[PDB]
RNA sequence: GUGAAAUUCUUGGAUUUAUGAAAGACGAACAACUGCGAAAGCAUUUGCCAAGGAUGUUUUCAUUAAUCAAGAACGAAAGUUGGGGGCUCGAAGACGAUCAGAUACCGUCCUAGUCUCAACCAUAAACGAUGCCGACCAGGGAUCGGCGGAUGUUGCAGGACUCCGCCGGCACCUUAUGAGAAAUCAAAGUCUUUGGGUUCCGGGGGGAGUAUGGUCGCAAGGCUGAAACUUAAAGGAAUUGAC
């Protein structure tokens, strides 16, 4: 009811070239709203930027008003694996806009996929020379 | 200590070779000893290194007195040790 | 020019000796 | 000549070391001779932070850190700026910054 | 998101303090996508703190298994218990010494499960050694105390205890005391668990452990 | 439309210095506290206009 | 994916989310001016098998030793012959892009290869660019292994910690009264006041590690290795400018 918080799940995935945002169930086997930051842009240049995923957390808190998602679960994510790991540029806006847009937020964690050991990088033995 | 010029070579201070490593002294002495352990019953006199290396036993019990380490053979809480010598 | 290459091509011009010298035995 | 006594590296007492890929080329270094950080900071920042509390559900949720232990070859650890070009008498000076 | 979907509400085993645990999704009946084989979701992650109403515990994860879908609810059970990277990230420092031990243990109710320990040697209060390391031959033996003791509190009656001494740190501060004799061993506790073979549903065992609802 | 008010100057920035980053509270809300650009001559104690009050910035841009 | 794009995938659902199985490779963080090994090299647990250094010793033999032509073991990576495996990455090749041009740097798909077993090769900036054994000659603190002593705490004689000392090791800091062309080195010192033992090896720069012979290898190649001719400099360390 009102005041007691449904939750759902945002899968935050955040990489140096676009920025999901992905709201599912407490499962993740269900799907609210999967919106990207290159849907809200018309270059496929600025899908990182922050203003792109500012956008699109607009629209993912305005579609989940009405099936009363109350509350979020942030599970943030880098491209993580072998790749690089840190979080993408617009991983900060699209968390912030959703603070900003009404929007309740309960436990906040990180889930970029470390290896413990991982397969070979790519770009060769003397790396991408610029 | 500004270096032997001070201290006699011939003559050097009695405490500071109690520390040196055993060939690097002066004369060259050992740095064991032999002792008999005194059990807390009778059978007293039994004789053993120092540095012991088998696990010696007595008569009585076998009353067993000391395990060898890497250095002095550990004595048992309840065995009594006194030092005999030269 | 870099020492490397310049042995590459001593042993590109080796190879080929030998071809030519295994060609009139 | 020799510009360093350690040639650079952090090696004795050993012949091989696996090596790292850098952070930012993937580049093979040694384990050793990458510069090495080990960075620790808010998920969100300090203007993000004062809009996240009230956002929260309850007061007893404590913002999460997270911790990461990256490694740069002298190329790109240079370029970035994480360790700049010192003088010839200050090269020796190990001493961390403050 | 449809229209169509059914709002059905989760409800943790009763062992917790808090049974509901969010809400969920499915098909209502379209076809064959049965309502009650499509709420197999059988994973949910928690984090014990809201389950205890403590935060202080936030740090651990709860892996729930939904097992029967009846009177709109979904009666979950225990599947496993895992960490949060921030908890385990923070906890690996440098200048110290990391043991983790590992062990296969099984119950009477013939549920294979795998169990992880970590621990990390304390320095003392009257330190100089700006390392605080172990020897091998130490960290061997402390690795055989975590199975043993692992092994020992376990192979006993069924998981209800086993998660009864779960969400307190019953192993774990068995394990840290009963090494002290080798080394301090500080932050010791059971890293995660991971449910290997399941026997059967059971059909009843599990309304043992629920309330009437 | 979020008329804030100047609360301090943190120099000249940009490529050709064109650009002055400032820090600025809502006359709506004074405790909030963002971090804007604004060209021309501006100077503490004053008011601006916006149209975008979500936008953030950095330290010595 | 990119500084920006395209080659490529996609309403037959790409990318993303959750669960599960399989495969191969890889062992993060802990990880250090730390350890072991003759070097190359070695990093998940547990069991087995043989080996090893150092320490301790009032155990034993009694010169059995050091270095070594000839002759032998081992020797990263790449490479070769077959069998398996074949995730990722990726020489060759293709395409997109940039460019006056791009057989390159940047993207994507990829073959041999990368993994393993049985055999070959015998090379690396295989570096401490510093052969091995022995003696002496400044100080200091830290650290690893063992041992001796003291010490007073542990939810626990012993273990953890603190203090002192000895032997062995990887290093580090300060300073010459030393050396050196200097950088610098506590060994690269004890050198015209020149001699502890022994092995290898250099004689201005090219031609050239080339020609040929010999020899090992399936081959790629390895070891040994000139001459005619040409040249007045090539080179090392440091200094002041210029960039
Ligand atoms: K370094
Ligand atoms: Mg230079
Ligand atoms: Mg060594
Ligand atoms: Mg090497
Ligand atoms: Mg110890
Ligand atoms: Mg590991
Ligand atoms: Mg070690
Ligand atoms: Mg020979
Ligand atoms: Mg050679
Ligand atoms: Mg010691
Ligand atoms: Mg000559």
């Amino acid at each position: 009811r009102e005041g007691e918080h449904v939750f759902g799940v945002a899968h935050i995935f955040a990489s140096f070239n676009d920025t999901f945002i992905h709201v599912t169930d407490l499962s993740g086997r269900e799907t609210l709203v999967r919106i990207t930051g290159g849907m809200k842009v018309k270059a496929d240049r600025d899908e990182s930027s922050p203003y792109a995923a500012m956008l699109a957390s607009q629209d993912v808190a305005t579609r989940c008003k009405e099936l009363g998602i109350t509350a979020l679960h942030i599970k943030l994510r880098a491209t993580g694996g072998n790749k690089t790991k840190t979080p993408g540029p617009g991983a900060q806006s699209a968390l912030r806009a959703l603070a900003r847009s009404g929007m309740k937020i309960g436990r906040i964690e990180d889930v970029t996929p470390v290896p413990t050991d991982s397969t070979r990088r790519k770009g060769g033995r003397r790396g991408r020379r610029l | 200590m500004v270096l032997q010029n001070d201290i006699d070579l011939l003559n050097p201070p009695a405490e500071l070779e109690k520390l040196k490593h055993k060939k690097k002294r002066l004369v060259q002495s050992p740095n064991s000893f032999f002792m008999d352990v005194k059990c807390q019953g009778c059978f007293n006199i039994t004789t053993v290194f120092s540095h012991s290396q088998t696990v010696v036993v007595c008569p009585g019990c076998q009353t067993v007195l000391c395990q060898p380490t890497g250095g002095k053979a550990r004595l048992t809480e309840g065995c009594s040790f006194r030092r005999k010598g030269d | 020019m870099r020492a490397k290459w310049k042995k590459k091509r001593m042993r590109r011009l080796k190879r080929k000796r030998r071809k030519m010298r295994q060609r009139s035995k | 000549t020799f510009k360093r006594r350690n040639g650079g590296r952090n090696k004795h007492g050993r012949g091989h070391v696996k090596y790292i890929r850098c952070s930012n080329c993937a580049k093979c270094c040694p384990k050793d001779k990458a510069i090495k950080r080990f960075l620790v900071r808010n998920i969100v920042e300090q203007a993000a932070v004062r809009d996240v509390q009230e956002a929260c559900v309850h007061d007893g949720y404590v913002l999460p850190k997270l911790y990461a232990k990256v490694h740069h070859c002298v190329s790109c650890a240079i370029h970035a700026h994480i360790v700049r070009v010192r003088s010839r008498e200050n090269r020796r000076n190990r001493e961390p910054p403050q | 998101p449809f229209t169509k979907k059914q709002w059905y509400d989760i409800k943790a085993p009763l062992l917790f303090t808090s049974r509901n645990v969010g809400k969920t999704l499915v098909s209502r009946t379209q076809g064959t996508k049965i309502a009650s084989e499509g709420l197999k979701h059988r994973v949910f992650e928690v984090s014990l703190a809201d389950l205890q109403n403590d935060e202080d515990q936030a740090y651990r994860k709860i892996r729930l298994r939904a097992e029967d879908v009846q009177g709109m609810n979904v009666l979950t059970n225990f599947w496993g218990m895992d960490f949060t990277t921030d908890k385990l990230r923070s906890l690996v420092r440098k200048w110290q010494t990391l043991i983790e031990a590992h062990v296969d243990v099984k119950t009477t109710d013939n549920y294979m499960l795998r169990m992880f320990a970590i621990g990390f040697t304390k320095r003392r209060p009257n330190q100089v050694k700006r390392t605080c390391y172990a020897q091998a031959s130490q960290i061997r033996q402390i690795r055989r105390k975590m199975v043993e003791i692992m092994v020992n509190q376990a192979a006993s009656c069924d998981l209800k205890e086993l998660v009864n001494k779960f969400i307190p740190e019953v192993i774990g501060k068995e394990i840290e005391k009963a090494t002290s004799s080798i080394f301090p061993l500080q932050n010791v506790y059971v890293r995660k668990v991971k449910i290997l073979k399941a026997p059967k549903f059971d059909l009843g065992k599990l309304m043992e452990v629920h309330g009437d609802y | 439309v979020k008329l804030a008010v100047v609360v301090k100057v943190m120099g000249r920035t940009g490529s050709r210095g064109q650009v002055t980053q400032v820090r600025v509270k809502f006359l709506d809300d004074q405790n909030r506290l963002i971090m804007r650009n604004v060209k021309g001559p501006v100077r503490e104690g004053d008011i601006l206009t916006l149209l975008e009050s979500e936008r953030e910035a950095r330290r010595l841009r």
